[PDB]
């Protein structure tokens, strides 16, 4: 399953960010919510103007977020991962997500 | 003690999606978050014309100094048709004045003030994409053809006047946009077809419906009525006779509870009588400008349907 | 106040039931067997000669 | 002042509509 | 919080450290960073650094010319406020000697201290991941549960008898 | 022209360019500090309003006092619409309120009487040698910084207190009539209208987002080089990213 | 930066935001009650206008008196067609709104402190300058103008009603210290529920949609249905669900 | 020390004559006398719009107080198509900004000041008279049809993206103007065809070409970018997907080294990314007026051709 | 009263993901990967020559 | 201090026999419509003017 | 001042283009 890096993300730290992104020539809308007690980011994925999000999950490092969901016509077939740029023991935080902040959220697409 | 001051509200909802049942813009008001983006206290300029013809009713709007979040929400959905409703009145109530889809949107922000622009269409999407393919044989009742084509258009039936026991004289075939075919049936049967604020209206030319509205100095009239020809050209005449051919003009303070196909009574000191409505134009400047409506009336000579 | 509190108990019961094998439905089924490291298949293609 | 300009534009549109639609038996 | 290589306040060379812990260091405390940011800003004469003609201080305007003390103090006091993290300037004793033609001023600057936002790029981690158990303790229990109970009993027997 | 003249030409570019950098960077520093507020005491200082002048600490709350304020005025305006009726008369419709405007005139003298250090103009002024302290000059570079940085000023007048006012223009006249002082006039108008707790935050929007410009994939678009890794924990990363992420090729 | 400043920027935002809640709230309630009627007495008083000045109470018919009024002017305007008429065609004329303006003053050393004046609601009898009368007048003046009250003017000759304030000016010049000069401008207003059914007239509200956040509007906004308070859950329950159903 | 002042040059050449080879407006600059009529220091107002569509790019120009000799030279040749070139820049260089033929010319000289008018077309003569008559059978490679039709048009090939191994599915016949036939092949194959400053450009919709231009405050930007819809109407969608449908707007100081089919990089503080170009408008007032250019950008979602 | 149930909802949401391929942390992570026979490594001593 | 820097070939200087008055002024403008709310970007800076009279 | 007029003419042209080109599947 050859895959190539094709997109990177950044977060400003606002607890209720929402924006639209284009992946594999298809367009999706994303929502990020910050959880206080669990100090983690909650990601919701869905179609543009959809009544409810298609997928909701909790973000973690080195875990394949989309693994159990590559069976729907509206879910990207690529790979979405979070891995750190600094010390390997650093876990995902609020302000430490970005191309140079410490954690590299990235999307990669299979070659077809 | 207060003054008599204007008020309005503007709402933006989810993208409109056409399905297999009549479309109601009402149910799309709520956004995924729930409550919609309401804009009340910002200077707004708008112009909304309405008519009884094939073309949809279109209205223009301008808003100054919008927050970045709202503009961002419209930068997205630029591929989609957001539902919008507009309300206006006088400090105690607001009547629905337009409802449709955002056909166009653009932003210019030179130095001091941003100015958003809109172009809205009343059922533009349905009237310009509803295809049909129907046929009938000699002897078919015309009343059946009319109902069959309207159901294809997928819009609520505001009001219809059936043909009775009329029957087709020759075989007929219909294709292309349903609206165009219906507008052709209008010419050959003396009927008026026009969609407005989502409602389908099918009536007969020359005839009119009670005094649903009365115009007088108490009713906020603005200036005396003046006679104006209802068309920019004159037709040759034998001098169907029942058709229109005359009209008048009046202006009044903004009042959204009026429609092109309604009937009005004109209680002035010079002119008195009953008239049909043929055209509407709503104008508005919140901080500065008029807040009035203009009606183009047409004389009637048919039966009182 | 009790009605608002009662929903919390109902939510907890639903969460427990949603994660049991008997009550696994739809996406929730995918998550449970996903925990085992396997995932449902997708659009499959024919093979001929 | 845009009021003055809108009137002239409206009159020109009226003239063009008249030019397109004129005479005819239909 | 601007990070940069640490400059020794006493000599001007890089602060390689004491002979017992020789190495290289980064300026971490805002005080140290601001000190060198002002030092370099004042030490480089205007226009003398290639790749940036606009950096530095224009000493040539004043040195060697008959100048007014008040004008010089304004420029000295203005260059300081170009840093975005300067709170205020407390005092300023500008004095000039005509015999030796020397000029010497004194002043201090106040700056606050900030937080580190993220430790990912610096050294350590703040979490306390658990330790795996040892031997058959997990499947059969632990002896410490007995030791702590015995100690509690012994201390309670100690408490009741007056001492 | 001559090779020597090239050096003279270079001086123009540098000194002229260096001048705007000092002005531009200083303005950029403003609009970045949000914990700073500016207040102007037009009048009332000696009658009741002394209570507010004591609350300012010369560090984040700053006071602007003037050696003399000749006059100040306050004028609010409203707009009234009117439509015509068939009775050959005119009626009225809703009305609107047009913000509000404030202006005042003052003077800064090079021979002050009341040198109060709490005033932010007198931060560095010498107590015993005032005329060489350049008070008239020292006020221009501080007044101009406030205006060109679009600060929201608060005015403490004897009659009332005004907030959310933005400066629009000002003048400085060194006429020969007075000398040793500057005549100052100012005008203002009412500009009538991340961090923080997740509880208080609501759903925001950002619109369409392209690839981040601070990391790879932009270099492939900008046709640049990928940054080499720093080696640490090698043979553990490379096996995983190369298999799970791949390379942009 | 440092957390010490974040605890300072909040103070700057909090106190500034509190100002609107004070000023913006006062105008809201001032417009939410139409019983109060403001009036102004420019000159007139001592020439028998006292007959109606005594009618003013301290709760509904508030009255305002200035320490001195220097000049007041009244004017009306008309316009006519500039082209020769066709001939009688006397309808080629229109009437504009009449204007009224005057100049006054409020002083720290009043000579008459009649308590009936709303400026002197709670002014000290023996220390007028500590009462800060000029500040009292401005606070009153902005509220009347902001709420768009239909003011009534009592003048030397005639009485004018339905006049709104369009502009006013205040200044404190070096001369005439301890006082303020005030100018005002007013224009006519051609103005044209719980009501007696006998006076009711047929009205209209246009097209209407689902009203307010109800049991059905909540579903549209994805809000969860409001739980029913169990005052009684034996009678309605069997009938409510069978006849009305549930939004779903 | 100087200021930064504008400069320009306008050249008029021989009549354009179409022959049996590609037309180059460059070679017609010289007049029978040799050097052409150059106009430098006269107040000039011009507006030049450019686009990527069938229609040619047209620009308007006005010149005040021309000498009688030059006007006489244009009174003659009123039956012919004089070649004209326009240059603009800033006191150190001037970039080609338009080149075409004088479609229209008129003079009005009321009392104080004469005002000459021009209307220029970019290849109007070729695009509106190049006839064709071609046919092909089933199995013909589409890549051959494209090259055959372009050679008929008699214009230099600015850039073309061949179809590969595509083959016709049905027999085809082409007549009439070659431009019209090519513009029809665009719809059915997702390709954009448009002539500009004499160059033929054939590209594929959705895809884009490096950062040939970067926009930032250093690059003389004028105001912040704002999102504007690239079309005055909205299309129904299934919600080829690759097609356009989004865009933005930017303004910059006059710079003639830009073309509709190019690619630009937008380095601002809010918006960052790559965009296609879709429309250009160059404005200019020598003594008084703007000297800026406006770009209409469109988002891309295809491969990086 | 209301702010407290916000904490309860957040904690409940945290609990649900504890039994999924993603979101597991600390002790709960071991159970998920314990099903596949992999255990964390403890303290280690450096070795060399 | 800086007048003496001026030579007679590159940095030419001009002095008037007398200057009576000189004035310096700057201007700014803001939107005249209520903002949507902080939206402090609704202001622009004009070019400063300088004038004087001499003899 | 021609700037003010050009803007209104441009807006009217925009409205006419919208009227001609609207809706439709193509």
């Amino acid at each position: 399953r050859t895959v190539v890096r094709t997109f990177d993300f950044e977060l400003s730290g606002y607890p209720d960010e929402t924006f639209r992104v284009v992946l594999d020539s298809v367009t999706y809308e994303l929502r990020f919510m910050w959880n206080e007690r669990d100090e983690s980011w909650f990601m919701s994925l869905g179609d543009i103007g959809a009544q409810r999000p298609t997928i909701t999950s909790k973000l973690t490092c080195y875990s394949d977020i989309l693994a159990p969901y590559r069976y729907l016509d509206n879910v990207p077939d690529g790979n979405l991962y979070l891995w750190p740029l600094g010390d390997i023991r650093t876990r995902a935080g609020r302000f430490n997500i970005g191309p140079l902040k410490g954690i590299q959220m990235t999307y990669s697409s299979l070659i077809e | 003690m207060r003054a008599m001051e204007r008020t309005y509200t503007l709402v933006i909802g989810r993208p409109v999606v056409i399905g297999e049942k009549p479309v109601n813009i009402e149910k799309f008001a709520n956004t995924s978050k729930g409550d919609a983006y309401e804009i009340k206290d910002l200077h707004i300029e708008f112009n909304v014309k309405k008519d009884n013809s094939k073309e949809p009713n279109k209205g223009y709007v301008t808003v100054y100094n919008l927050s970045d979040e709202v503009v961002n929400y419209l930068s997205v959905n630029q591929r989609e048709s957001l539902a919008v409703m507009l309300h206006a009145g006088y400090n105690g109530d607001e009547k629905l004045i337009f409802s449709g889809t955002v056909e166009y949107v653009e932003d210019d922000f030179p130095e001091e003030t941003r100015t958003t622009k809109f172009i809205l269409g009343d059922g533009t999407l349905n009237l310009t994409t509803a295809t049909t393919a129907r046929s009938y044989r000699k002897g078919t009742p015309v009343n059946s053809v009319l109902n069959d084509l309207i159901a294809d258009l997928k819009l609520p039936k505001g009001r219809v006047i059936d043909f009775g026991n009329q029957t087709l004289q020759t075989s007929m075939a219909f294709t292309g946009n349903a609206s165009q075919n219906l507008a052709n049936l209008a010419k050959n049967t003396g009927s008026t077809f026009s969609v407005q604020d989502g409602a389908v209206y099918w009536t007969k030319e020359g005839s009119r419906f009670n005094v649903m509205f009365e115009i007088s100095e108490e009713g906020g009239m603005v200036g005396t009525p003046t006679p104006k020809q209802p068309s920019s050209s004159k037709k040759l005449i034998k001098a169907h006779d029942i058709k229109e051919d005359v009209g008048m003009t009046v202006s009044t303070l903004l009042n959204g509870a009026i429609l092109p196909e309604s009937t009005v009574y004109l209680n002035t000191r010079y002119h008195k009588g009953f008239y049909k409505v043929a055209e509407l134009t709503h104008r508005g400047g919140y901080e500065t400008g008029d807040w009035i409506t203009e009606l183009g009336l047409v004389e009637t000579r048919g039966e009182l349907i | 106040f009790n009605e608002r509190e009662y929903q919390l108990w109902l939510l907890m019961g639903s969460v427990y039931y949603a994660q049991t094998m008997q009550g696994a439905e739809g996406i929730y089924l995918d998550d449970l067997l996903g925990k085992r490291g396997i995932y449902r298949l997708g659009k499959t293609r024919s093979t001929g000669t | 002042l845009r009021n003055m300009v809108r009137a002239v534009v409206d009159e020109n549109n009226q003239f063009n509509f008249n030019m397109l639609i004129q005479g005819g038996p239909n | 919080q601007f990070k940069d290589l640490l400059l020794d306040p006493l000599t001007g060379d890089l602060d390689f450290g004491t002979p017992g812990d020789r190495g290289m260091r980064l300026a971490l405390t805002n005080q140290l960073s601001l000190r060198q940011r002002l030092y370099l800003r004042f030490a480089i004469w205007a226009g003398d650094w290639y790749f940036d003609e606009t950096f530095g201080f224009p000493y040539r305007t004043f040195v060697g010319k008959k100048t007014v003390k008040a004008v010089l103090d304004g420029r000295i006091k203005s260059e300081v406020r170009q840093e975005p993290d300067v709170l205020q300037i407390t005092d300023f004793q500008s004095t000039m000697d005509v015999v030796s033609r020397s000029y010497k001023c004194f002043f201090t600057v106040v700056t606050a201290e900030g937080e580190e936002i993220s430790l990912a790029f610096v050294g350590e981690d703040e979490y306390q991941y658990p330790t795996p158990p040892e031997s058959n303790v997990q499947l059969c229990g632990d002896e410490g549960v007995i030791i702590n109970f015995k100690n509690k009993l012994y201390y309670l027997i100690n408490f009741r008898l007056p001492k | 022209i001559s090779p020597a003249q090239q050096a003279q030409a270079d001086k123009r570019a540098r000194d002229a360019a260096a001048a705007k950098r000092k002005q531009d960077t200083e303005v950029s520093n403003a609009k970045s500090r949000e914990d700073i507020q500016y207040t102007m005491f037009v009048s009332g200082l000696r009658r009741g309003r002394l209570n507010e002048f004591e609350r300012k600490n010369r560090t984040d709350d700053l006071a602007i006092l003037f050696d003399s304020v000749t006059t100040h005025t306050y004028t609010k305006d409203y707009n009234k619409s009117s439509y015509a009726v068939e009775s050959k008369a005119k009626a009225s419709d809703h009305v609107t309120t047009q913000d509000g405007k404030f202006t005042f005139s003052g003077t800064v003298t090079d021979s002050p009487y009341l040198i109060d250090p709490r005033n932010m103009i007198d931060r560095d002024t010498d107590k015993e040698n005032p005329m060489l302290a350049r008070r008239p000059a020292k006020a221009i570079e501080i007044l101009e910084l406030i205006a060109d940085s679009h600060q929201l000023v608060t005015l403490v007048t004897e009659d009332n207190i005004l907030s959310n006012y933005v400066i629009t223009s000002f003048q400085v006249d060194r006429s020969s009539e007075a000398g040793s002082s500057i005549n100052v006039q100012v005008t203002l108008e009412e500009f009538r209208f991340r961090t923080s707790d997740p509880k208080k935050a609501k759903n925001a929007n950002t619109g369409t987002k392209q690839t981040a410009e601070d990391g790879a994939v932009d270099d492939s678009a900008k046709q640049k080089r990928q940054t080499p890794y720093i080696g640490k924990n090698a043979e553990t990363k490379e096996r995983w990213e190369n298999a799970a992420i791949g390379t942009t090729d």
